């Protein structure tokens, strides 16, 4: 969760860095049509093991369920993580904070 | 505007004071009337009722004019202010204004009222408003100040005020400190201080303690130690529910 | 329409709507369905 | 008897019709050819503009109509002829380009589509070259279409190349920030001079334009704009290839700069000073010079702390003061140029010496101290490559040509600024700097840029442009190594932003790894280490207003800069200095303190600005006059004081009411008393203004001429300027006036004007097709380009004469800077000179951020400087005047108090703009012939406005002022003048004969009662209405009122013309009127632009039922009324597709409810003060017993007019007596407060009578009377206003008011208890009882039935209906039957429809099924799936309306909640309700085969005019429909809100 002077994709970076090599992280930054790619680079860095981070959930709201509902589908390679940012927003989905 | 021109001002105020007050009076009356009688609300009314219950008086006020956040609290102000100012008139007409006390609490507009002096001042100096510089003075009055004023219920926060020093602020004490009635007025540019310049120290004048914005800020004896009114925060506030 | 017994009689059986589609009504057909979110969602419209 | 004068004109332009003939050239190709082609373009159409303004100035003279046929020849020869001209020339142009480019990118199938055109185009072309005329061009067949098509043509192949400009993009980088249009000439024609020196400024920062040798091969040298020759140590070679040769060029370039500096610096290191003023460019001097104030240093503070070398550079610049002097000889200096490219180098040397003084006292330990590297450091590197240090930071120069533009002083604040941009730079990261308005942050960037050298584009974000958009900018950027600020990166789209954050996360990521290549859109790019990445963005102020907030993952990217506070007083004194005015110090002082006390104590207008861009100004102000003075005499003392302050009250005197105006005046004697005054000088300009006063007819006013004259240096002082104002200031004829006496000495105006908010934003700015990633015109793009190939001498005005909001106008940001330049988010870029002026005319700037306040000059006008009595006088010449004399007389006594009156009063019904008020005031004052009348009729212009209590204070006052007090004792309002008798007044009720069933047939023109409102309203519209009086205007009055009904009748008095109705809402916008205006008006071409005129009527008229209800944007303004405004003030609009057209002839009318209830908006004064309008109220029950009275006779004595207690005309005027009472006490104790849907007004009174007719009230036997007539008066009631309540208590409540009326007013319980009985259309005699497709005309009758006998029949209809769908176990009781009743006269009615609301499960939907089926009524419900759509809907309503609208047959449309998959269903069915139509919903060519068969039926019917209409009828009569909702549903009540028609329909 993202307060204001919070970044946390400098960490990240490191972390990538540090417990991995080889640029196996990949990341992408919510915005206009952004939505249907993430599935492509979530789908594909699952199967592939690498980690993948996403940012700023908060700003697309409405995407959500589309997503969960896609987590709920595919299948993890182990070593592969998913990394996600948000900002303080209501009516964020229960079933994927759950 | 009047010929003397600090009277202008208090008249400026003492209208546009009252087109205020019937503003929110008419926005008053309008949500007045469809309690007890027959109205039909309209959207400017049904955003009325929002700022009371959200617990913040409308941006339709606060636009004309920045009041307490509280719409009690700001409406306890305006109207304090309102009749004070009928009373500042009165000592005006006479030219007899200069010569009370008083407290720039009740100003809607107290920066621009210093410097409202400023204008009458060069006007019985003859100089070129330019040319003068402001102070204040607890230690006595003004002597090299054509004109002066005595201002008081000014209120201070982390630092506590005895004449001629600052001081440290213990645990008990009340966050607020009351501070002692100054002398003001405007003086020459490269002419003798009140204070020298080393001992006062500058401080913010705000109209709350959100302090958002300033009136003035003005130069108080330091006494030495100036960090550590700084990391104090100390600062002024001109007034509280008026 | 599936949710009411929105049938209408065709002879002996009873067809249904579906979008455009209409459909035999298999009388055996019974349904059951799940959430992993209690809300949402459901209008009192759907609530009956 | 001057017809001579005419005839004589027409004569030789008649002879002009033969000699008209071409400019014929020949050229080759690429395909080398030869061609004869046209010349001098401009000259020719510049006949036809000429000669077609001379038509339409001749028009006007009478004495045209003896001529008047052969006019409309050459207005329509002409007017084609423009348009078949202007084609050619683009066409040519085009192909000009194209050619040459499909000559070598020769794929055939695309040489197909080109040559195709070719040989088109040569086809014709050869026709003319043959045939020399013109005029013969008319002549050729088809060529309307030839062109057209052509056109088309080159747009597409233009998209082949689409796939081909970005591969040449990508071939050069500096292409991005370029328009396709343009480039596209350039990649064809790369051998064109004109072409070449047109199109590369805009390539490059530096140059204006370049030398050329006389062969044409190579280039010498280049210029600045400013005139700066450059020459090239190594001549260019041009090349066929562009992208090969440019690259040269900017390498060429690059090594001349490159060798040019270190020839220049190496002179200036040994001791003789450089001095090659002449020889090297003011760029590189400064920067030499700043390498040799860098050495010096390092070796001065080892030595000594060298003051002596401060005392250098005293010294020289004192040395370069005087010489400054020795630069104002030259003047306009012959083959000369660059003097003041010495006021550049001034002020380095100054920053270098405060920045020495500083050192100085620090007394610095070494070389390499810290305050040192804070200072600005530049190198020759031993690689001959310069290269400048900041701190740890340095870079490398890329040797751009900037050429000479002012650098702007610098300031600590500059310090921070580069330091921090410099560290970011450092950290590899952008640099923010952010701030208030007027603070330079934006031009610091660009200056930096310069600097270091850079190449530095600016950009506009705003549109919130495609993340995709963004991307190739940066691909753009990236590779030019260049240096991109965005100014005002903040208003921009919050999905954007976070996806573009990634795009830059990515690119800082390869800059500081030092990646070659870096990766974005999927694309590699070579990726330039040289490249910047920059944001000047003001705070999401509380003021500032529309502008998004940013992601906090984005903002890290960057580094901050707070640019908040900018020292002037500084600033102020350099430039004085720079100048060589010699009290600098002195005089900055004063300048900062006047502002800042101007800012302190003068009250703090809005639109009042004393930041930073105020101040500015005021220093070129002073630069401007120092550079002429000297000129025409020698230099003095006094004067350079006396100087700075006309400098000032350029910016200032526009702004100042009268009071602030004389106490600003007042405050600059006391900072500066010996100056006193000096007022404007000229008067050249000020003749032809006076002149055109007098021939505009307008009165000459004093103030008029200062603003005006006022406005005129305004506008040479800067780019944008504001006129502020509510309606009627003159505001807007001011600027109007100005452009016409200018235009006498002043060679050019060029007049285009949006109306911003009129059209959609994108229309405006125009967009980016996100499918094909096209771009599309706006119109000020478009107009900015209009205006940029204008030539040199000319002036340019865009006027936006529309309400500001900061989304749409804050884009001009770029153009309004300090900076010149519109951006378009393609990257394009449109750059203007001083021709360019522009111009806003607005109410108020409440929704203004500072930005653009400050950005942009201004001028106010009041009520104060709004003379009135001076207007009048010019109203008086508008009269004939044979009543002149008499009205001069009345009105200058008599009208004065009585408006003073309406202004004390200030309660009245609509915001106008005095103007506003007073016009309605004196539109109605024509004509009056008595001084009798005149009373009237200026009581009734003013009484329109006021609050009806209000009303009659005036009135009555009005005689008390007037001789008598009124003939009408009571109710004065009554009283109408006697046009013929002269017997002043009173009010009459006019009983109509022929009342009957035939007059009440139809559901409009329902026969309408004359009682004294009637005759008042009449009177009150009818000047307005018939033909020479016209005027637009409006009526007020709630719903229910009778507007609609009056209208209808006003209109059909007048005999010229059509009435084209508009049933607003919400979402009613103006395509909806093109098109509603459109079916029933021509489409036609006129010189001046297609119009659009009535077809088949001598005039026409709009009606609009409901402004309020257009939706207002977040600012406030509806673009529907902002249409309309534009429309009355410039009798026209923009098309899309940019066209602009007329209007011929329309009156535009309105009707509105008073605005109390929730959501009704209300309307700009601009436009409220434009037009007329007038308010009415509900008749008193007074009266409302007299409509009813006389609606009732007819109903009763259509049967039984004979029985005892009927007849009785008393006994029936009774009735009206109670209902009436009913009616009011209802209205008391039910309101919109209690539930959204309790409306009621008298059209329920009408509902309540003409509903009669369905009851069998025959009484064939003799009647009771009583209990038969009453109770169903009782039923019918009870079903108006019972069902409707909610409440048990609140029903029990209306109960006892029903009852008690009743009892009191006949017998007593003749209600009695009729619990058991149900009237319905089952069961009524002369057997009504299915066909039956057209429905009676107030509905199928109905007749009275017990419940246990209809139990049975509900069965008869269960078992029926079991035959057709699903049999249910569905049981009854008293409820059931009370609900099936209830609907079943609904249904039964024509048009009549439901809203069911109630919990779910006690079914309106099972008892709908029914009813509808036993009507034998379509019963339609939509079918939904997944794909749910707009499409699915569209379709079904259409078919849906077809068959009620062409077939007949009576159908049920049904909806549930779940059905509205999309708001806007709602919409659709909320107009339909109210209008029986939908907009956007048939397309013109749709119903030509729909209503065909209708175009017979409607005329035996006996329809006059637009079918569509009658479409609309037949639709309402046999449609009903029915919407099943829940009250617990959340958004239940407020979709009732929304639809107003919903509840009252
Ligand atoms: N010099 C003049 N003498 C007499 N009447 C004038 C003169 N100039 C303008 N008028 C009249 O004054 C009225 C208002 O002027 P104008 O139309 O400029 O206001 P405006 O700027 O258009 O306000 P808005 O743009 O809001 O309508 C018009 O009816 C116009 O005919
Ligand atoms: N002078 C009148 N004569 C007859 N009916 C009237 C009169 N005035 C009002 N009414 C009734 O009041 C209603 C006025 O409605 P109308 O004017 O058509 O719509 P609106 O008031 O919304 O513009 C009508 O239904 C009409 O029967
Ligand atoms: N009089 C009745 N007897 C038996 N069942 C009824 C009766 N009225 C309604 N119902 C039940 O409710 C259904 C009709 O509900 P419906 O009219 O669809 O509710 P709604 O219109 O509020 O959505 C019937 O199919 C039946 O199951
Ligand atoms: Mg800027
Ligand atoms: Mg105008």
């Amino acid at each position: 969760i993202i307060s204001p002077g919070a970044d946390p994709s400098q960490e990240l970076q490191e972390l990538a860095n540090a417990e991995r090599s080889g640029e196996c992280y990949h990341q992408v930054a919510m915005g206009q049509g952004q939505a249907d790619l993430a599935i492509q680079m979530l789908k594909e860095c699952a199967r592939n093991g690498d980690w993948l981070c996403l940012k700023n959930l908060h700003l697309v709201v409405s995407w959500l369920p589309v997503l969960e509902k896609e987590l709920n589908t595919l299948q993890p390679k182990d070593t592969f993580r998913l990394w996600l940012t948000a900002e303080v927003h209501p009516n964020f989905t229960p079933i994927l904070l759950q | 505007r009047q010929g003397s021109p600090i009277l202008s001002f208090i008249i400026l105020e003492q209208f546009n004071a009252i087109r205020l007050v019937q503003s929110v009076h008419q926005s008053l009356a309008a949500l007045s009337k469809v309690i007890r009688g027959t109205t039909l609300l309209s959207s400017e009314v049904q955003k009325l009722a929002s700022a009371l219950l959200n617990q913040k008086c409308p941006l339709a006020w606060q636009s004309k004019w920045e009041g307490p956040e509280d719409p009690l609290q700001y409406l306890r102000g305006l109207v304090a202010r309102a009749l004070a100012i009928q009373n500042w008139v009165d000592k005006a007409e006479k030219q007899a204004l200069l010569s009370e006390t008083l407290d720039l609490s009740e100003l809607f507009h107290p920066d621009t009222f210093l410097n409202a002096l400023r204008q009458e001042t060069a006007r019985a100096v003859g100089r070129s408003v330019d040319s003068l510089k402001f102070v204040a003075s607890w230690k006595g009055r003004l002597q090299e100040a054509k004109l002066q004023i005595k201002i008081s219920g000014l209120l201070l926060e982390g630092c506590s005020f005895d004449g001629n020093q600052l001081s440290e602020n213990q645990l008990d004490s009340p966050s607020v400190s009351s501070v002692l009635p100054c002398f003001m007025g405007w003086i020459p540019q490269d002419a003798c201080g009140p204070y020298s310049p080393d001992e006062c120290i500058s401080l913010p004048v705000y109209t709350s303690a959100e302090r958002d914005r300033v009136v003035t800020n003005i130069d108080v004896p330091c006494g030495g130690n100036q960090d550590q009114w700084i990391q104090c925060g100390a600062a002024l506030f001109l007034k509280n529910q008026v | 329409p599936l949710l009411r017994r929105d049938l209408v009689a065709q002879g002996p059986r009873y067809v249904v709507q579906i979008g455009d589609k209409i459909i035999d009504y298999n009388e055996e057909f019974r349904l059951f369905l799940s959430t992993r979110n209690p809300n949402p969602f459901i209008p009192p419209d759907a609530a009956s | 008897q001057g017809e001579v004068t005419i005839r004589e004109a027409l004569r030789e332009l008649d002879l002009w019709g033969v000699g008209a003939v071409f400019t014929l050239i020949d050229y080759e190709d690429s395909q080398s050819r030869t061609m004869k082609l046209i010349k001098d373009w401009k000259d020719i159409v510049n006949q036809v503009g000429d000669n077609r303004c001379l038509l339409q100035s001749l028009k006007d003279s009478p004495y045209y109509k003896g001529f008047e046929d052969k006019v409309s020849i050459w207005e329509r020869k002409l007017a084609e002829l423009d348009e078949y001209l202007q084609n050619l020339n683009h066409i040519q142009r085009k192909w000009v380009y194209l050619e040459p480019i499909f000559g070598r990118g020769a794929l055939p199938k695309e040489q197909t589509r080109f040559n195709r055109v070719d040989e088109d185009f040569r086809s014709i072309m050869t026709d003319i070259k043959k045939d020399n005329r013109v005029t013969t061009l008319t002549t050729h067949a088809g060529i309307r279409n030839s062109l057209l098509t052509i056109l088309d043509q080159l747009q597409r192949c233009q998209r082949s190349l689409n796939e081909f400009l970005e591969e040449k993009r990508s071939a050069f980088p500096r292409f991005y920030f370029i328009g396709d249009d343009d480039l596209l000439e350039i990649l064809g024609q790369s051998t064109n001079p004109s072409v070449i020196q047109s199109h590369l400024k805009k390539l490059f920062a530096g140059i204006n334009s370049v030398c050329f040798d006389e062969k044409s091969k190579h280039i010498t040298a280049m210029k600045s704009l400013e005139g700066e020759v450059v020459p090239f140590k190594n001549k260019v070679p041009l090349s066929n290839n562009v992208e090969t040769w440019l690259n040269d060029l900017a390498l060429e370039m690059k090594k001349t700069l490159e060798q040019l500096l270190k020839e220049c610096v190496t002179t200036g290191r040994s001791s003789q000073g450089a001095v090659d003023p002449s020889l090297f460019p003011s760029q590189i001097l400064c920067l030499a010079e700043q390498i040799k104030f860098t050495e010096d240093v390092e070796n001065a503070i080892k030595d000594h702390s060298l003051h002596q070398i401060e005392t250098q550079l005293v010294n020289k610049l004192e040395q370069y003061t005087n010489i400054d002097t020795s630069s104002e000889d030259p003047g306009n200096t012959e083959s000369g140029i660059l003097e003041l490219k010495l006021k550049a180098l001034i002020l380095d040397i100054i920053h270098n010496i405060d920045v020495v003084k500083q050192l100085n006292q620090i007394q610095v330990h070494t070389t390499e101290d810290w305050a040192w590297k804070k200072q600005l450091r530049f190198y020759m590197k031993s690689d001959h490559t310069c290269c400048v240090q900041m701190v740890d930071s340095e870079f490398q120069y890329t040797y751009e040509y900037q050429g000479n533009a002012s650098k702007l002083v610098y300031t600590p604040l500059t310090d921070k600024c580069y330091l921090t941009l410099t560290q970011a730079m450092k950290m590899g990261l952008g640099g923010n700097p952010y701030g208030p308005a007027g603070t330079g942050k934006t031009e610091s960037v660009k200056a930096l840029g310069g600097l270091l050298g850079r190449q530095v584009l600016v950009f506009n974000c705003d549109e919130g442009i495609d993340v995709k958009s963004m991307g190739r900018i940066f691909v753009g950027l990236v590779k030019c190594g260049a240096w991109g600020c965005f100014d005002e990166f903040n208003r921009l789209e919050e999905s954007v932003l976070s996806a573009v954050s990634m795009q830059i996360q990515t690119i800082q990521d390869a800059l500081k790894n030092h990646r070659t290549v870096c990766e974005l859109l999927g694309k590699e790019v070579e990726v330039n280490s040289n490249s910047g990445i920059f944001i000047t963005m003001n705070p999401a102020g509380k003021g500032y207003g529309g502008r998004q907030k940013l992601p906090d993952n984005l903002k890290q990217l960057f580094r901050p800069v707070a640019m908040s506070h900018p020292d002037n007083e500084l600033i102020a004194e350099v430039i004085l200095y720079s100048e060589g005015f010699k009290d600098a110090k002195v005089l900055s002082r004063k300048l900062v303190a006047i502002f800042n006390l101007s800012r302190e104590l003068l009250t703090p207008q809005q639109h009042y600005d004393w930041g930073l861009r105020a101040l500015k100004t005021v220093l070129r102000g002073s630069g401007n006059l120092l550079r002429q003075l000297n000129k025409s005499g020698t230099t003095q003392n006094a004067n350079e004081s006396h100087i700075v302050v006309q400098a000032l009250r350029l910016n200032t005197m526009s702004k100042f009411t009268f009071t602030d105006c004389t106490r600003f005046d007042a405050l600059i004697k006391d900072v500066f008393p010996g100056i006193e005054l000096k007022e404007v000088e000229y008067d050249e300009l000020s003749a032809a203004l006076k002149q055109v006063f007098e021939e505009a007819n307008y009165e000459i006013i004093p103030n008029q001429i200062k603003k005006a004259l006022e406005l005129y240096e305004q506008l040479c002082q800067r780019m944008g300027v504001v006129i502020v104002g509510p309606s009627g200031a003159g505001k807007s004829t001011l600027w109007r006036m100005l452009r016409a006496a200018l235009c006498k000495t002043g060679k050019v105006v060029k007049q285009y004007t949006m109306n911003p908010k009129a059209m959609p934003r994108y229309q405006l700015l125009g967009h980016i097709d996100m499918d094909t990633r096209e771009w599309s015109d706006g119109v000020l793009t478009n107009s900015a380009r209009q205006v940029v190939r204008e030539p040199q001498d000319v002036s340019s005005w865009i006027i936006c004469d529309g309400d500001i909001d900061p989304e749409w106008i804050e884009s001009l940001n770029s153009v309004l800077d300090d900076n010149r330049l519109l951006t378009m988010p393609s990257g394009e870029r449109i750059q203007f000179g001083p021709n360019v002026n522009f111009v806003f005319e607005t109410h108020d700037l409440s929704c203004a951020s500072p930005a653009t306040i400050s950005r942009m000059g201004m001028i106010f006008l009041s009520d104060e400087e709004t003379d009135l009595n001076s207007l009048i006088k010019s109203w008086l010449r508008n009269q004939p005047a044979e009543y002149r004399n008499n009205l001069e007389n009345w009105i200058g006594d008599y009208f004065e108090k009585a408006l003073q009156w309406v202004l004390k009063q200030n309660d009245y019904v609509v915001e106008t703009s005095l103007v506003g008020t007073v016009m309605n005031g004196l539109s109605h004052l024509h004509g009056c012939r008595d001084h009798d009348e005149f009373i009237i009729n200026l009581i009734r212009g003013l009484g329109g406005n006021l609050n009806m209590k209000s009303r009659l204070e005036f009135t009555k006052e009005v005689f008390h002022w007037a001789r008598e007090s009124p003939p009408d004792f009571h109710k004065p309002m009554d009283t109408y003048y006697d046009s013929t008798r002269g017997r002043l007044a009173t009010y009459v009720l006019k009983k109509p004969e022929d009342l009957t069933a035939d007059d009440f047939s139809n559901g409009l023109t329902l026969p309408v009662i004359q009682t004294p409102d009637m005759q008042r309203g009449l009177d009150y519209f009818k000047p307005w209405l018939s033909s020479d009086t016209k005027q637009p205007f409006i009526l007020v009055g709630p719903e229910g009122c009778g507007k609609g009904m009056l209208l209808r009748y006003a209109f059909s008095q007048l005999r010229s013309t059509q009435i084209a109705t508009v049933h607003c809402s919400a979402q009613t916008t103006s395509r909806h009127l093109l098109q509603k205006l459109s079916q029933t008006c021509m489409v036609i071409s006129t010189n001046t632009g297609r119009v659009y005129r009535p077809k088949d009527c001598e005039r026409l008229v709009l009606y609009l039922k409901d402004i309020n209800l257009p939706k207002l944007d977040k600012w406030g303004t509806s673009t529907l009324v902002a249409f309309l405004q534009q429309v009355l003030t410039y009798q026209g609009f923009y098309d899309e597709n940019l066209e602009w057209v007329g209007l011929e002839n329309i009156q535009i009318v309105a009707s509105m409810s008073a605005g109390g209830r929730l959501g009704r908006h209300k309307l700009t004064t601009r436009f409220t003060s434009i037009v007329r309008l007038c308010s009415i109220d509900y008749p008193e029950r007074e009266q409302l017993q007299t409509i009813y009275g006389a609606y009732l006779e007819p109903v009763l004595h259509k049967n039984l007019k004979n029985h005892s207690i009927w007849g009785s005309s008393s006994k029936i005027y009774l009735l009206a007596g109670s209902m009436v009472q009913v009616y009011e006490q209802v209205r008391a104790k039910f309101t919109v407060d209690d539930y959204s849907h309790y409306f009621f007004t008298p059209c329920i009174l009408t509902q309540w009578v003409l509903g009669l007719f369905r009851y069998d009230l025959e009484g064939g036997s003799s009647n009771h009377p009583l209990d038969y007539v009453l109770e169903i008066v009782a039923y019918e009631a009870r079903r108006l206003f019972r069902d409707k309540i909610v409440g048990a208590k609140e029903l029990h409540l209306f109960d006892i008011i029903l009852t008690s009326v009743f009892q009191g007013d006949w017998g007593s319980d003749i209600l009695d208890n009729m619990s058991d009985s149900f009237y319905v259309t089952w069961g009524a005699r002369h057997n009504s009882g299915a066909p039956g497709q057209p429905l009676p005309p107030h509905g199928k009758p109905l007749g009275k039935l017990n419940s246990t006998d209809l139990k049975d029949v509900i069965k008869k209809g269960l078992i029926h209906y079991g035959r057709d769908n699903q049999n249910l176990d569905i049981l009854l009781f008293h409820e059931v039957l009370e609900y099936m009743s209830r609907i079943d006269r609904v249904l039964s009615f024509p048009g009549g429809s439901l809203l069911l609301a109630g919990r779910s499960g006690v079914g309106r939907r099972t008892i709908t099924s029914l009813v509808s089926h036993m009507h034998g009524a379509v019963l339609f419900s939509p079918k939904i799936s997944r794909g749910y759509e707009l499409k699915q809907f569209k379709n079904d309503l259409k078919h849906v309306l077809q068959l009620a609208g062409i077939e007949a047959q009576q159908v049920v449309l049904l909806l549930e909640d779940y059905q509205f998959v999309h708001p806007t269903f709602l919409e659709m069915i909320n107009s339909l309700l109210s209008s029986g139509e939908v907009p956007g919903l048939y397309t013109l060519e749709e119903l030509e085969p729909l209503l065909l068969p209708l175009k017979d039926q409607a005329s035996q019917d006996g329809f006059f005019g637009p079918v569509f209409n009658y479409f609309t009828y037949r639709i309402q009569q046999n449609l009903h429909i029915v919407l099943i909702m829940d009250s617990a549903n959340s958004n239940f009540m407020i979709n009732c809100e929304s639809n107003p028609a919903l509840h009252k329909k």
